RNA sequence: UUUAGAAGGAGAAGUCAUUUAAUAAGGCCACUGUUAAAAAGUGUACCGCCGGAUAGGCGG
């Protein structure tokens, strides 16, 4: 109807007419506000309201959450014509307030909502989903040439790596710390890549854009390299990504 | 015990996330990948569309599941009998069943790739792939398996169909399920994400599922398909055809309930708690169906 | 007994409930402190016996389940009610990260486990976990990634001009940009007794109504205290509240 | 009126994205169309678009798939309205198998009818299929008359048979790629399609941009090919088909033309219930609709 | 010679230094010959050898 | 023990037509760029053999 403290606002299938109004106005300045603090211009058992516990220091109480709809009826008009940002809610059709039978929530069905938005520069994006998604190379599956076991073992191959390091991840750099981690498991994807007992004293770990726009430690975007290779590269990949 | 509680809650078994699209080819499926922006249109309005590039074949659709033990999620229970109840009926249905029957459909259901509903239509072939997290499986062709002929005899569809219905009875306390797929279409032709229901004052067009731009569908949607082997409804054999589980039977497709009669949710929990009469295996494989999806059980109090 | 603090970083959750009473977009920070009690409850189910009091919250990105309607905003989604028309609800999905104050034994290169495997049965105001990247047990005052802190800024809540919090709030809300509204703890009325329909009748039942105050974000790398944030719960007689002191 | 019914559309097409050749090397020679700006005269930006002045042939890339009417019905509210639509689609695959339709719509592709206003002065327009490895035969879409349809030639009744039979029997896809060039001159003004903007102060001439370059709807291109409907009353007086659709007319004449006579709101409360014979004519009308689909309550 | 640093690496061989036709040296790499002189540093007895006098 | 627990967005479409922007115009005058530096890690890695398995080992 009208009270402050109506049911069937939260959720709905409540048969129940839990209205606690409010007979106590303490509008002091303190550390937060409640219905009785703001403008104010307009309950037994439970069943289908939210019921949730909160520890008291010593055992825990269940307290019956009950909405604030003359708040919700006052900052739709203050944000009317106020300058801060708001989101609308068009949730709601005029059938179930009038099943529902609050004359207050009838006339803003449709109301102008306080939001919290945290600043616009962490609202995610295209480039903020594809920064979290790291490139693979097309060609590694098995040994195919130049290869024994893993390690690329034959020459007149290293220009084919130097084209799979180009042709993916240009042009698309990221912050330092928006970089795929280093993790622990390494060591066992060196032990299970293809049957090795530790990490070879005579190879090393290389991959194919190494901390710079992609790359990340799958089971297949390393390629263990040995010492002439990886010191070319090492200023190979600085060439063109000085 | 004479009544059910006054608030049962139950958390779902089954929790799947959303699903995000990409635009790949057939040859160079695992290779590359390429994101499906939602592009704009012109029609006569402001209407939302969506299509591959001219140089791309199939679409790739990957979403994850989450599966927690029935037994566990029991999120709140104002009674001890009745949950010692439940509890002893659970332990009897893994004595003697094991969760199988039920777990062979629920990755059956996965098996013939439902979850591209409108995608499934005129494609030519599909490669849906299912990994957990510590052992990858083989794939399987969805044109090989009909909507309706389930497949109780498989290998790869037992063995995860155990591996499921180990965290079913307890055993385990999670799992975790990667699923990809490859449905292949033609060049340049339409793929058909989700629509949501934002509802709007001025605007009347359709607006799909953005996620970040790159598409996707809702996980209400592709979680129906993984839970739509209910064949044990009367009269199933004048239709022919499965429904998903719900508690009245109520699919949206044809408007008259399906089990609406004393074969339903409510009519069953009142003739096995109370009554624990031999009622027949198909029933407690509706039962604990509908007890793995769960939801809000309470007694109907006013 | 020793006092230390874990990090859960880059949780990003599904569908939290952003619609709490009239902030959309960050939910109430009692949900957080009711998933802290939760954790804290699945860890003394075991016998490790490990107490947690305060929680901190990071805020690293945010997507609100909508779009831009003609001019800036927002219209959101929603999924299709069935069996039991829709009323009121909005869902987010946002990418945080939580501090703990831990005050418990054993703690150190231990109970990060427990927490990995009693994590999986939580949900962050009522949405999915799926990945969580880390859990980390750095006890360093720069052990922050660049994040945003809500802090209880209770400056412009304070002092601000016009007569009371409704005259005052938008007044001080417009000078301001960063500052944002949160709903902190909840009090309404009395009689904490034993009547029927509770979700555990073996409890204390009241009526109760959510509260509200003002927020601020700041980064990792300028702060002010430790103190200055991990909010920590309060209790009097009959105003259940969380806060920063 | 029963409750939600609704349909898929049977024949698909995508957008067509427009190219430039020259017709010394049409098949080998493929460059990129951009949509120009330049404003015209009161404050209004406008956007035209023409070829350059080095090339001479329009270039127009589309593809059609065909899905059955049987795997294309979308909403089943009730059993009975649907094995109604099973029945009456099996009676009229009994005899020729949507053969009087497929003809017509492998002819309505093969005189270039696509291009709205492209075809307006042109010296010679090709139509050619090259979906599998194989190649059919180039086409002379010159040679085509509007009001007429031509019933004997070679790959038009070979195509013609593939879609008749793949719509009811052989497959559930069938996708036939098309690509068809028009020579209208050098450096001429070529027409794609319009973008309906939604911005104030702005009498804008937005065309269509897919991919970046030139193109075509895919609403525009199917309802060149939905234009066979010359079975509708007064069509000997009037002389000229109209596009197939629920209500009777289209919004060229605007007054409506079949309101009460044959129209869906109107004939299929004595079609689907009643189940009395009909001619032929109306059966082709009846699923021309159901070929297009849409909403049917 | 002192080769000329990385300049181009259109050659990712060792290059050297070329003026007015002819090799030499870097005049930098004789200042820092002439600059080591300074044994007052602090550990003198741990180390014993002149270090160029640097700004640390 | 968290405003906890639950949920099918769908099918269909024609945006179209023409249009001249242009006339006129002074960027100015003056102010020391200087201090100072490590490119080079060893910049290339061969035979005589015994060995007949391309195992493995002595010398210049």
């Amino acid at each position: 109807h009208l009270a402050t403290h109506v049911a069937k606002f939260t959720e709905t299938n409540s048969p129940g007419n839990i209205g606690a109004y409010d007979i106590l106005s303490s509008d002091m300045n303190c550390g937060y506000l409640d219905t009785a603090n703001a403008g104010w211009k307009e309950y037994r058992t439970n069943q289908f309201i939210k019921q949730v516990f909160f520890p008291v220091g010593g055992s825990y109480h269940l307290l019956s959450i009950l909405p604030s709809t003359v708040l919700n009826y006052e900052v739709s008009d203050r944000l009317y014509r106020s300058k801060i940002p708001k989101i609308r809610l068009r949730l709601l059709s005029s059938n179930a307030a009038s099943t529902t039978g609050s004359r207050l929530v009838s006339k803003n069905k449709w109301p102008l909502v306080f939001q919290a938005l945290p600043p616009k520069f962490l609202e995610k994006n295209l480039a903020k989903a594809l920064d979290k998604e790291y490139l693979l190379p097309d060609i590694n599956i098995d040994e195919l040439e130049g290869v024994d076991n893993g390690c690329l073992i034959d020459e007149a191959l290293l220009p084919l790596i130097i084209d799979e390091g180009k042709r993916k991840g240009e042009g698309n750099y990221r912050p330092r710390h928006l970089r795929d981690e280093r993790k622990e498991e390494t060591v066992q994807a060196f032990l299970d890549k293809y049957g090795y007992c530790n990490i070879p004293v005579g190879y090393e770990v290389h991959h194919i854009v190494p901390l710079s726009q992609g790359g990340a430690d799958s089971i297949k975007n390393m390629i263990m390299l040995s010492i002439e290779h990886h010191e070319r590269v090492t200023e190979a990949h600085a060439s063109y990504f000085k | 015990l004479k009544s059910r509680p006054e608030n049962l809650s139950f958390a779902r078994c089954l929790n799947t996330t959303e699903a995000k699209f990409w635009q790949t080819d057939f040859l160079k499926r695992h290779t590359f990948k390429l994101p499906l922006l939602i592009t704009d249109k012109a029609v006569l309005q402001k209407s939302q569309s969506c299509t591959l590039s001219t140089e791309c074949d199939t679409l790739r659709i990957d979403f994850g599941i989450k599966v927690l033990p029935v037994k566990e999620s029991m999120y709140s229970c104002s009674d001890y009998n009745y949950r010692t109840a439940i509890y002893q009926k659970i332990d009897e249905y893994i004595a003697e069943d094991g969760f199988l029957t039920l777990a062979k459909r629920y990755v059956n259901n996965i098996a013939n790739a439902r979850f591209l509903w409108r995608n499934r239509k005129g494609a030519e072939i599909i490669e849906t792939i299912v990994t957990i997290e510590d052992k990858e499986y083989p794939s399987f062709n969805s044109k090989s398996f009909n909507l309706d002929t389930f497949v109780e005899d498989n290998a790869t569809i037992n063995e995860i169909a155990q591996q499921i219905a180990d965290t079913f009875a307890g055993k385990r306390e999670y799992l975790n399920i990667y699923v990809t797929c490859f449905v292949k279409i033609g060049c340049a032709m339409e793929v058909y994400p989700s629509q949501e229901m934002t509802f709007d004052d001025d605007d009347k067009g359709k607006k799909l599922f953005k996620f970040e731009g790159s598409a996707g569908m809702h996980s209400q949607k592709i979680n129906n398909a993984l839970r739509t082997i209910d064949t044990w409804y009367p009269d199933y054999t004048t239709y022919e055809f499965p429904i998903p589980v719900e508690n009245y039977g109520a699919a949206r497709s044809i408007g008259i309930p399906f089990r609406p009669d004393t074969k339903s949710f409510y009519k069953l929990i009142d003739r096995m708690i109370l009554k624990n009469e031999d009622l027949p295996i198909e029933d407690k494989h509706y039962v604990m169906a509908i007890l793995i999806r769960g939801g809000m059980f309470s007694k109907k109090q006013e | 007994m020793m006092k230390g603090y874990i990090l859960l970083e880059k949780v990003n959750i599904e569908n939290a409930n952003a619609f709490n009473n009239i902030i959309v977009g960050i939910p109430a920070i009692t949900s957080f402190l009711g998933f802290a009690r939760a954790l804290e409850r699945k860890l003394n189910a075991k016998e490790i016996a490990i107490r947690i009091n305060g929680v901190g919250l990071e805020f690293h990105e945010y997507e609100l389940k909508g779009y831009k309607n003609k001019r800036g905003q927002y219209v959101t989604s929603c999924p299709l009610p069935g069996s039991i028309h829709i009323m009121n609800q909005a869902y987010i999905d946002l990418n945080m990260s939580f501090l703990l104050e831990v005050e418990g034994p054993h703690v150190d290169m231990s109970t990060c486990k427990s927490i990995k495997s009693t994590m999986e049965t939580l949900r962050i105001a009522g949405g999915i976990i799926r990945n969580y990247k880390k859990i980390r047990l750095i006890d360093t005052l720069a052990d922050i990634p660049y994040g945003y802190f809500l802090t209880l800024r209770q400056d412009n809540l304070n002092d601000a001009a016009g007569d009371d919090m409704l005259d005052k709030m938008i007044h001080a809300l417009q000078q301001e940009d960063t500052l944002v509204p949160i709903a902190v703890g909840f009090k309404a009325l009395s009689e904490v007794g034993h009547v029927e329909g509770q979700r555990d009748p073996e409890k204390d039942h009241c009526f109760v109504e959510s509260i509200f105050s003002l927020g601020g974000f700041e980064c990792s790398k300028i702060l002010e205290d430790i103190n200055s944030c991990l909010w920590r719960y309060k209790t009097e007689e009959g105003l259940y509240l969380c806060t920063i002191i």
